[PDB]
DNA sequence: TTTATGTACTCGTAGTGTCTGC
DNA sequence: GCAGACACTACGAGTACATA
């Protein structure tokens, strides 16, 4: 009850308080949602790192150039830190940066971030992924890889928003409701392979079959840009309000009987 | 209670005037209970099993059997869920459904069945609903019935035969239970009403409830009642056949699924699967009350019915090893347009 | 009337050497004969080893004509024991071969009399014929101090170093907390003949034992006053606990570099 | 007559099990000696592998022993994996009980305990793993008796290191006499062919055809006419649909005309009869027919069996009938 | 253990006491005992299908290093012993630190049937074997490699178990007989190699049931027939003649021929599913289409008869499909 | 029961930077840091068995000498890595005032460190964070994944790559001129081909086969070790013809010892790490590969059902 | 957020034991 | 010596992961 603790210090305190996390949608830090002056800082634009970078270089005797700095924040994902640990371990054998290695070190170094459910979905359901030349760097692979950072998410983000985009992979002398109906055979399918995996025999060694057959096949057909915008799910809410609703009618159920 | 469908229940099988070959049949088993085998009644739903049921425990011991009361019993699982799921029980046998969690029911029917065979010799146990049990609970009684039978005995009621598994039809004895025939749903009708204080101005109005009700006796009652209650106690011969909402709900979909054959469509669709959903109702029913309402509309073709039953049978197969319902409607829904169109 | 019968003078005995060696080990292999009760059993991690033997002179009556293996638990040897007056006077009974001994719980004398009964366990491990060999040291200190060290040293480190060189003992110690170098002198007082220093020695060792076996040791130290630790290079650790008739030895492998 | 007749007849002896003949001579001729391998009984429902075993354990020990040498788990029990892990484990390492002078001198007591694991199908996989190792070490003290109506579901190593033994499905031919054995002592008036018919309908289990001829019986009592029960009257309490309802199904399918086939199915399944036994009388009408060609006999053949395993599935029958008969009336 | 021997059953009463009496993996045995004799043996990981001879030939080798009593210098764990990560953390730590208790040598640690291990307890015995490889060897029996780390997999040598040829269960059956004073026709003993499918408890087990089925143990000699009745599988004539009846004859008379195989000795439509399947693949043919159909309606099927149901419904199924099978070839 | 030899694996473990080969700039870079001193925070991340803790372990001995029994803390599954007994270690470990040379630090090395819960990491952040100028953490994960993105965003990031075949070889070379075992070429490029870029594994291979046969010729390579089963389906997937689809499985997996559940992992595996045919093809293979997957965890495996699963594998990349 | 076992981790609590003290 | 104080092991409830 740590939360619990501290948003009843932040009710009651007469001294300045301040509190440091990374991530406000978690539900554990939702009891903080009034109780504080939220100030939210963002990725730095990378101007003022290009200045405090090159002040850094003329400190340290090595040389860098401009252009470079615009590709390390972009691959590092905004993260000053890294940026400087980067430049350090560069600096320790070749103090010299170039616009030759660039694409070495970013490679080298690129930083393999987990993925928001919502973002999840967008990347899912972008049509450049199942296109012949975007499948050369991002192979299926990488969408199981993509899946398995919320397993438990995306197989309900995928079914709600399937069916409202406009579809860009369509095969030849099919129309949308067709692509539409094949994903959700593969939908249904992946629906008895999980419940196969959480069951009494518990085959967990199945995530990667239900990651194809409940993410990747249905999303490899309906492939596009929003009709509307990635929504929420709703099947758990539904669902929730559907138990208690089963409970309520088993109560009169058991009443009159 | 002032509901008809509850206030006129044959007590005993003299006033079971629904089936004489079932009733004499009944009346065989009672003649010598001493070595009565378990039992396991099967039929359309509304028929009467429970009915029957009864009549035949009553008639087994004597008059008492329909005095009941309520005791709640406190079951714990894996972690600590509380899961506390009352028994209907009674002196001289005990009734029990699986409206528990199906994950879990097996427990329930371990410990339960284990606490009523610590010791008139038998105590009958009557199963509601057996076809909602999770072959989990199926294999316990496997050898629950078959360790201890001179002390317990079970009636197995279930509408369906299909998930009880092989060894649970071997062992339990097997009788049917056929629905109604009209006229015999129209003289119970008349039976009831002639009891009451409804007037009629001609029997066709029975036999309209009878052709409705589909060979189910219960929702004939309950529409009766619901008429009478509507009509100020005197049934007009001009009365719209009333149905249920849900049935309203499945025909608006029908219609919306045959009129407008595009993806938004699909989204009203399965808007309302899911309020349906919400509205307390299985998928099995749901699903084969669309698959008939599709193919009972006038303007499809025999190639395009032909298709839907069979996607309605594979994805029926879908439901039965599924567990969140909602895609599989949606599938069906979605393979139905693409047929229709 | 039963071919092997062994009344104690109390439970209080066999309670005590029961709850010695409890901990340590899991399956016990007894061994009746006309000299008298031994049992050799073996830790899990086939470590530690724990002999016992009994001698005819701590029964009050003893009688077991024909040899009998009864391998036992020592977790429901315990419940049972657990259960019973200590006052009382146990006596052990069993068959010719039997499935199970009997355990006379007599109550004090007369009236009340108990039948506790322990299925008998089927171990065909044959006693290890381990008695003794050519030992480079021996050494004999009271069990108190020695139990003293032990429990103090463990909570400095995972492991206990000692070491025997020109007639001195030294325990060390060393781990993240600090590092313990006890360290004791040998003496003898005619005052109090309890406390004394035994030592002999042949040839300097150096040998280093777990802790947690160690606390396992000493956990028996209750049994006996005095303990007799024998070391070598190329033998076990003994750990002789002297009973009033007969010994609990405590066969401990030391580790390796 | 405190008992239904599928118990009251139970075998008690192993002589006294009229089928599977070889696995009965096994067991016997083991009995004389003392090496029993690690058993596994397999077959249909109903073909007697429980009292097998009971009658086998109890001509082992005897009645006295049952209590002290037997342990036997269901899945009524609970069997995780810890359960395997340390009952079964501590039943197994545990020494053999003292038999008496009466038991040695009277019955043949072998020197080891029989662990009976009845539907042991039901067991996850990480608990047969557990099981494995158990088996194979203790050996020399106690024996396994796996009964499992479904082999598949053991896993490869069990099945290798326990001796099979398929128990047969008990046809007419096979278990015919226990009929008329049952039909003698109980005193059951009988036509000549009804005990075909019985275990006709009875599809390879003699409990089913036990069941049925009390039933059978106890009506005849209820009537008392002192009249044979004709094969009519058996047919009707087994559930099996009437040759006229079949001929008329069969009609209908031939026309065509959905909407014709769709109302009689509805009015079929109003009547409730159960679809595995309506597929299996269409089965035995249309493949046994001479009036059809080869290639609809494929197809029927094909939609016959993807039919029963869908309902053996267990689903809605009422679609999967309506979609059976409609696709065999396309044909 | 009680009796001695002659009470227990054929497969654990001729178990292999020494390296000579494993047969069947010539090349594992000759460089495990060419490893043992020059005196490096580094962690070894056994792999093979059940019954080949794993556990028989690690128990064989702890054997002939050690003394007798095996079993005190060995730490052999099994699926039924507990084997969390506290207990490698624990029970796997002692055992590697310490030194051996008995004599003089290095510790050896048995982990048969070590596929059941969870994946946190490979971790922990990753850096458990790493770490005290000096003066303790690890050895791996598992089936399943799928279920091991690759971390694990990396670290054991590996060595595969083949099945058993036919000249190893020749000579264990020749042995088995000279030792039971019992006589078998060839005819017999090839039937059972066919029988084993490289399992060698499923010889020991029919030999045993088999002998068990004669009335007088002595004298008379086991045929193919008595093997074929005692374990229950169809016979290969059987086989041909239901193939026959089912690609010639039409559908009355192959039906008919069906239920009469199968009624006739109690034969199971398994066992004749794969016959027939057996018999199909020493077939030649043309068309892939034959093949594909085969091959799809006869898993179909298989699947269906493993799930239980009908057995009638599922004999006219396999029928209907040879029989539609083998008319698009032409 | 005499001393057994060290195995070649760790008898010839290296001890300094130089004898690690493969993945050149890390190494010169792991060495430009030995000899320089300020050695930052690194996580460590590769294939197994590529030469990830040894040279952890040769860093960890080069830059602080004598003070190797003390000034390290090495950390590793064996231990119970837990978030309340072990912050405590860490945390005395890191306030430990130990005198070293000027330039070198007191080393954690959080060996096989993807392992750990997440509070663990999260108490290493601010533990890492504070004491940054007396002590230095070394993770070494086969898996960078587990490790959450705030240790992440304050460690350097050394990512290991595959030997390629040429260093194995100049290595296996070595060994084999300090150990003088007669060796021919063609068996040589066998014990690479058979280690697919796992270093260890070529190590043991080439004992078993020294120690099996003498010459490590490549009929007595093969004959010791198989070819790796991953190959063996890929060639068995991506047939044209059926017969020789179901030939090849027979003879080199049923008749070979290989269990039906491997062949279906492996075959998963090798169709989703599959680049040639189409991704939609390779999409329905999945489905018809995790359909044959799910019947064989179901219990039914069978020579019969793995042939079906070609059988349609065809259907599908024959295009009807 | 339902899932549905088995594993591992973490914390909290309740006693149970020996250790100081008057 | 009895009483309190003390820190220890043992136990129970809760959460989170499950393929690379
Ligand atoms: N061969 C047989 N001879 C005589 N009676 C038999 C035979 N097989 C079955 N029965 C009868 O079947 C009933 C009980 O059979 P069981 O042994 O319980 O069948 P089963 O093997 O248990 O099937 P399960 O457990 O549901 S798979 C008794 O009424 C027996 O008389
Ligand atoms: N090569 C062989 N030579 C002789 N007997 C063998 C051989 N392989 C197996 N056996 C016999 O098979 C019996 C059981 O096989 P085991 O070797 O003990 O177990 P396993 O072969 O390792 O199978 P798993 O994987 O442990 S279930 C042994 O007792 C032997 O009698
Ligand atoms: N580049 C290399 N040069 C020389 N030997 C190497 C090299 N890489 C690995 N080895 C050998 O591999 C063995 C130990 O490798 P490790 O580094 O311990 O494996 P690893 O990189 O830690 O992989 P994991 O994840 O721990 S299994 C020793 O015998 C080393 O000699
Ligand atoms: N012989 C009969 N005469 C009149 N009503 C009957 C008869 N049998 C059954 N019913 C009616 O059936 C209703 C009970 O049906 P029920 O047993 O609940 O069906 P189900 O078992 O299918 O749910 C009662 O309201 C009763 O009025
Ligand atoms: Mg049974
Ligand atoms: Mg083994
Ligand atoms: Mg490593």
């Amino acid at each position: 009850g740590g939360v619990g603790q501290l948003a009843q210090f932040c009710r009651k305190t007469s001294t300045p308080l301040i509190l440091i996390c990374n991530e406000r949608n978690l539900p554990k830090m939702r009891p903080f949602d009034r109780v504080c002056l939220d100030i939210q800082f963002r990725r730095p634009d990378a101007n003022s790192i290009k200045s405090r970078l090159m002040t850094i270089a003329i400190r340290e005797k090595f040389k860098l150039d401009p252009n470079v700095i615009d590709r390390l924040i972009q691959t590092t994902r905004g993260d000053i830190r890294q940026v400087i640990n980067l430049l350090s371990t560069i600096s320790t054998t070749t103090k010299t940066i170039n616009h030759e290695n660039i694409n070495e070190i970013s490679k080298a170094w690129e930083k393999n971030i987990a993925l928001k459910p919502f973002d999840i979905a967008h990347k899912m359901l972008d049509g450049q992924i199942y296109s012949d030349i975007g499948s050369r760097n991002f192979t299926l692979n990488d969408k199981i890889a993509l899946y398995f950072d919320d397993f438990d998410f995306t197989p309900l983000m995928i079914q709600e928003n399937y069916l409202s985009t406009r579809p860009s992979v369509l095969k030849p002398g099919q129309s949308h409701l067709e692509a539409v109906a094949e994903a959700a055979n593969c939908i249904s399918l992946g629906d008895i392979v999980e419940k196969k995996i959480r069951s009494s025999e518990q085959l967990w060694s199945l995530l990667p079959l239900h990651a194809v057959l409940s993410s990747v096949y249905p999303a490899s057909k309906v492939a596009g840009h929003m009709a509307g915008r990635i929504n929420f799910t709703a099947w758990l809410g539904q669902n929730s309000k559907s138990a208690k609703y089963y409970r309520l009618l088993q109560e009169i159920h058991y009443h009159t009987r | 209670m002032s509901l008809w469908v509850d206030k006129y229940r044959p007590k005993s099988l003299n006033a079971l005037s629904h089936n004489e070959e079932l009733t004499n049949f009944l009346k065989s088993l009672s003649d010598q209970p001493r070595d009565l085998p378990h039992l396991l009644l099967y039929g359309p739903n509304g028929t009467g099993k429970k009915t029957r049921c009864m009549a035949l425990l009553e008639s087994i011991f004597g008059p008492g059997v329909y005095r009941l009361k309520i005791d709640v019993r406190q079951f714990v699982t894996a972690s600590n869920r509380k899961l506390e799921l009352n028994v209907v029980s009674s002196p001289y046998h005990l009734e029990i459904t699986p409206s528990d969690m199906g994950n879990n029911d097996r427990i329930v029917i371990q410990e339960l069945l284990k606490e009523v065979a610590q010791m008139h010799r038998y105590k009958c146990v009557i199963i509601n609903e057996a076809n909602s049990l999770t072959k989990d609970a199926q294999a316990a009684l496997r050898r629950t019935m078959e360790k201890y039978s001179k002390n317990i005995r079970l009636i197995m009621v279930c509408d369906s035969m299909s998930p009880i598994i092989a060894p649970i039809k071997s062992r339990c004895l097997l009788i049917r239970c056929p629905a109604p025939s009209d006229s015999e749903i129209s003289t119970i009708l008349s039976d009831v009403v002639t009891n009451e204080r409804i007037q009629l101005e001609t029997k066709d109005i029975l036999k309209r409830i009878a052709q409705a009700s589909n060979g189910n006796l219960r929702v004939s009652l309950l529409m009766l009642e619901s008429m009478a209650l509507n009509n100020e106690l005197a049934l007009k011969s001009s009365s719209p056949i009333i149905k249920p909402d849900w049935i309203i709900v499945i025909h608006k979909l029908t219609r919306k699924i045959v009129k407008e054959r595009s993806v938004n469509s699909l989204i009203e669709c399965r808007a309302v699967l899911y309020d349906l959903l919400a509205h307390c109702i299985p998928a099995n029913i749901i699903l084969k009350e669309l698959t008939f309402s599709l193919l009972d509309v006038e303007t499809l073709n025999t190639t395009n019915k032909s298709s839907i039953i069979e996607y309605s049978s594979v994805f029926d197969e879908r439901l039965s090893l599924g567990n969140k319902a909602i895609f599989h409607l949606e599938g069906f829904i979605a393979k139905v347009m693409c047929c229709l169109d | 009337a039963s071919m092997l019968e062994a009344k104690f003078e109390e439970a209080s005995l066999f309670k005590r050497i029961i709850d010695g060696f409890k901990d340590c080990v899991q399956l016990v292999n007894f061994q009746c004969k006309e000299d008298g009760i031994i049992a050799q059993a073996v830790d899990d991690s086939r470590v530690l080893l724990v002999s016992l033997e009994i001698g005819v002179e701590a029964f009050q009556e003893y009688r077991c004509d024909h040899p009998v293996t009864l391998g036992m638990d020592l977790t429901s040897l315990s419940k049972i024991l657990r259960c019973g007056n200590n006052t009382d006077t146990l006596t052990l009974i069993a068959d010719n071969t039997p499935d199970s001994i009997i355990l006379l719980f007599e109550d004090t004398k007369k009236d009340r009399i108990a039948e506790y009964s322990l299925k008998l366990m089927d171990i065909d491990a044959d006693f290890l014929k381990i008695e003794e060999l050519q030992y480079d040291s021996t050494l004999s200190l009271p069990s108190s101090e020695f139990s003293k060290i032990v429990r103090d040293l463990s909570q400095l480190s995972d492991s206990i170093n000692i070491m025997i060189t020109k007639e001195t003992i030294k325990f060390v110690a060393d781990g993240d907390i600090g590092s313990g170098s006890v360290i004791i002198k040998p003496f003898v007082d005619m005052e109090h003949p309890e406390t004394s220093i035994k030592l002999e020695m042949d040839q300097p060792v150096d040998l280093t034992f777990g802790a947690k076996y160690l606390l396992d040791i000493i956990k028996g130290s209750s049994l006996s006053d005095r303990v007799g630790i024998r070391l070598s290079s190329e033998a076990p650790a003994l750990f002789q606990f002297d009973l009033k008739s007969g010994f609990l030895q405590f066969f401990l492998a030391p580790k390796f570099n | 007559a405190q008992q239904p007749w599928v118990e009251k007849y139970r075998p008690k002896n192993l002589d006294e099990v009229t089928a599977q003949d070889h696995a009965v001579t096994v067991l016997k001729k083991t009995l004389k000696s003392a090496n029993l391998p690690h058993m596994l009984f397999y077959g249909p429902p109903g073909t007697g592998k429980t009292s097998t075993i009971l009658a086998l354990t109890k001509e082992l020990y005897g009645p006295d022993l049952m209590k002290s040498r037997i342990l036997e788990l269901n899945a009524s029990d609970e069997r995780g994996i810890s359960i395997v892990r340390e009952k079964v484990k501590n039943f197994a390492r545990l020494t053999v009980s003292k038999p008496s002078k009466h038991d040695l001198e009277n019955y043949p007591c072998p020197p080891y305990k029989i662990i009976i694991l009845d539907e042991a199908d039901s067991m996850t996989a990480d608990a047969q793993s557990a099981l494995r190792r158990t088996m194979e070490t203790y050996s020399g003290v106690t024996r396994f008796c796996l009964i499992c109506n479904y082999v598949t579901r053991i896993i490869d190593p069990l099945a290798s290191r326990c001796s099979k033994f398929r128990f047969k499905a008990l046809d007419a031919s096979n278990a015919i006499d226990r009929l008329r054995f049952i039909s003698e002592q109980e005193n059951v008036k009988c036509d000549d062919g009804v005990l075909e018919r019985i275990l006709d309908i009875s599809a390879g289990d003699l409990r089913r055809g036990i069941t049925l001829l009390q039933s059978a019986s106890k009506g005849a009592q209820y009537l008392g006419d002192g009249k044979n029960i004709t094969s009519t009257q058996v047919e009707e309490l087994a559930g099996v649909v009437p040759h006229d309802i079949l001929i008329e199904i069969v009609e209908k399918v031939k026309s065509g005309d959905f909407d014709e086939i769709k109302k009689y199915v509805n009015t079929f399944m109003k009547s409730g009869w159960s679809a595995a036994s309506v597929v299996n009388q269409l089965h035995e009408y249309y493949i046994t027919n001479d009036n059809f060609d080869t290639n609809f006999k494929n197809q029927i053949s094909w939609l016959l069996f993807t039919t029963d395993s869908r309902l053996n599935n267990g689903t809605n029958e009422h679609i999967q009938l309506l979609n059976l008969l409609v696709k065999i009336s396309q044909l | 253990e009680k009796r001695s021997k002659e009470n227990l059953p054929w497969v654990e009463k001729y178990r292999p006491e020494t390296l000579d009496e494993v047969y069947g993996q010539n090349e594992v045995i000759t460089t495990v005992r060419k490893f043992v004799d020059e005196g490096k043996l580094p962690h070894l990981l056994f792999y093979g299908p059940p019954g080949t001879g794993k556990t028989s030939t690690i128990v064989a080798l702890a054997r002939e290093i050690y003394g007798k009593n095996y079993s005190n210098m060995v730490l052999e764990l099994n699926a039924s012993d507990d084997r969390g990560i506290d207990v490698v953390r624990n029970q796997i730590k002692d055992f590697a630190s310490t030194r051996q208790i008995f004599s003089k040598g290095f510790k050896l640690i048995i982990l048969d049937e070590a596929d059941a291990m969870t994946n946190a307890a490979q971790n922990a015995l990753r850096r458990v074997i790493e770490r005290y490889t000096k003066n303790t060897r690890f050895c791996v029996l598992a089936n399943y490699a799928h279920k091991l780390t690759p971390a694990l997999l990396s670290r054991c040598t590996r060595f595969r178990f083949q099945p058993l040829p036919q000249e190893a269960i020749e000579r264990r059956i020749a042995n088995v007989l000279v030792h039971e004073k019992l006589k078998l026709s060839p005819n017999a003993e090839k039937a059972l190699i066919e029988l084993s499918n490289g399992d060698m408890r499923r010889v020991l087990n029919v030999l045993q049931s088999c002998k068990a089925t004669l009335d007088n143990p002595d004298e008379d000699e086991i045929s193919d027939d008595v093997i074929y009745e005692c374990c229950g599988a169809p016979r290969p004539s059987d086989l041909k003649a239901v193939l026959k009846s089912i690609l010639e004859d039409d559908w009355g008379t192959a039906h008919y021929t069906l239920n009469k195989v199968r009624s006739a000795k109690g034969l199971a439509l398994i066992d004749l599913i794969e016959g027939i399947v057996k018999i199909l693949e020493d077939y030649e043919l043309q068309n892939e289409e034959t093949r594909v159909h085969l091959l799809t309606k006869l898993a179909d099927i298989e699947y269906s008869i493993s799930k239980g149901g009908n057995d009638q419904i599922q004999g006219s199924a396999v029928i209907g499909a040879i029989k539609a099978s083998f008319e698009n070839e032409t | 029961t005499l001393s057994l030899q060290l195995p070649w694996v760790e008898k010839y473990r290296p001890q300094v930077l130089s004898d690690i080969v493969g993945n050149k700039e890390t190494i010169d870079r792991l060495q430009q840091i030995a000899k320089d001193g300020n050695m930052p925070h690194m996580i460590i991340s590769g294939m197994p068995g590529i030469g990830k803790t040894t040279s952890v372990h040769c860093l960890a001995h080069e830059l602080l000498g004598r003070s190797y029994a003390d000034g390290v803390l090495e950390l590793n599954a064996s231990d119970d890595r837990g978030i309340d007994v072990v912050r405590n270690q860490i945390k005395h470990f890191a306030q430990k005032k130990l005198h070293l040379p000027p330039g070198k630090h007191k080393i954690v090395i959080l060996d096989e460190a993807d392992s750990m819960t997440a509070g663990a990491q999260q108490a290493l952040r601010r533990t890492m964070e504070l004491y940054s100028n007396s002590t230095r953490f070394a993770f070494a994960c086969n898996q960078s994944n587990k490790i959450i993105e705030p240790l992440q965003s304050r460690c350097a990031i050394l990512r290991y790559s595959k030997l390629s075949d040429e260093d194995v070889l100049k290595r296996l070379l070595q060994i084999i001129k300090l150990e003088d075992v007669k060796y021919t070429n063609d068996g040589l490029e066998a014990i690479i081909f058979t280690a697919e870029g796992d270093m260890r594994q070529a190590i043991n291979n080439l004992q078993s086969t020294v120690a099996g046969h003498g010459l490590v010729n490549a009929d007595n390579v093969f004959k010791i070790v198989d070819s790796p089963h991953p190959l063996i389906v890929k060639k068995m997937l991506l047939a044209s013809n059926l017969e020789d689809s179901i030939q090849i499985l027979r003879t080199d997996l049923w008749k070979k010892g290989y269990s039906s559940i491997d062949i279906v992992t492996t075959s998963f595996r090798v169709t989703k790490n599959l680049a040639q045919v189409k991704e939609s093809v390779r999409l329905e293979m999945i489905k018809e590969i995790g359909l044959t997957h799910m019947r064989i965890l179901e219990g039914v495996g069978t020579y019969l059902q793995l042939a079906s699963m070609l059988a349609k594998i065809h259907k599908l990349n024959n295009k009807a």
